[PDB]
Parts: structure tokens; sequence; C-alpha cells
């Protein structure tokens, strides 16, 4: 649990101390059609069906 | 050529996983001790790093595997 605050800071300057105190990594990936799976796809439960169909 | 010595299991040490806490309390499992004597472990002028080939379990795992999910079946 933490406080995130800004009055027109950059998002980098906003996250910087929170990420360092919490020991967290911000990660980004570009979704490339054809080669990547959909970014929000995941499986669930006993039989391992997709969590959201379609 | 690299020298190979066979090491043979002779007692059945199979046990039921299901009564056990996780991870298994190895001080109270059934155990066989195997001794092998090598007459000349290293004839050479150089250090030798030994290699071992070890047999895994002959009994089928407790749960099937689903690609894309962690396999929770290890304890049983």
């Amino acid at each position: 649990l933490t406080i995130v605050f800004s009055r027109f800071k950059s998002f980098h300057d906003t996250a910087k101390n929170v990420l360092a105190d919490s020991q967290l990594t911000i990660v980004c990936r570009r979704y490339f059609h054809g080669e990547d799976p959909h970014p929000f796809a995941e499986l669930s439960g006993e039989l391992g069906l997709p969590l959201i169909e379609g | 050529d690299d020298v190979v010595y066979p090491i043979e299991v002779q007692e059945d040490t199979t046990f039921d996983p299901n009564p056990l806490p996780w991870p298994w309390p190895q001080p109270e499992l059934p155990v066989e001790d195997i001794e092998i004597t090598v007459p000349n472990a290293n004839p050479t002028d150089n250090i030798i790093w030994p290699k071992w080939t070890l047999p895994g379990s002959s009994e089928k795992p407790a749960e099937p595997y689903i690609p894309g999910l962690p396999w929770l079946g290890a304890p049983k």
C-alpha cells in the first residue's frame, strides 16, 4: 500500500520513488500481429480453457 | 574414451506420497545405499569433473500437464 501523487510531474518522475521504495519493475512490450499471442490472453481452472472466449 | 561404471539399484524403495507433508520429510523415507569402488579414478595429469546419469521415477505423476499453467501436481 502506497501514495502516488503528482501536480503535472512526468509519469517517470511520478513513479520513480514509488518504484524504488516498492521494489517494482515497469515493463512494456509492443504487440506484433502474426507472431505474438493477444496480450490479454490467459488460461484458467481445472481443464485450462481460455479465461475470456474470443 | 571416457570410462563408464554401472551402479545397480537392488531394493524397492517406492513409497506412497499422499500421507507426507510438503516438502517430504527425508529423515523418515525408505532409503537404499549403493557403494561403488573405482580402482583408478583419475590416471591423468589434469583435474576430472565426474558425471552421473540418474534414473527418474518409473511411476506416473499424480496430475496431467497443461501447457501455459503451473503444474501444481508435484506434492502427490
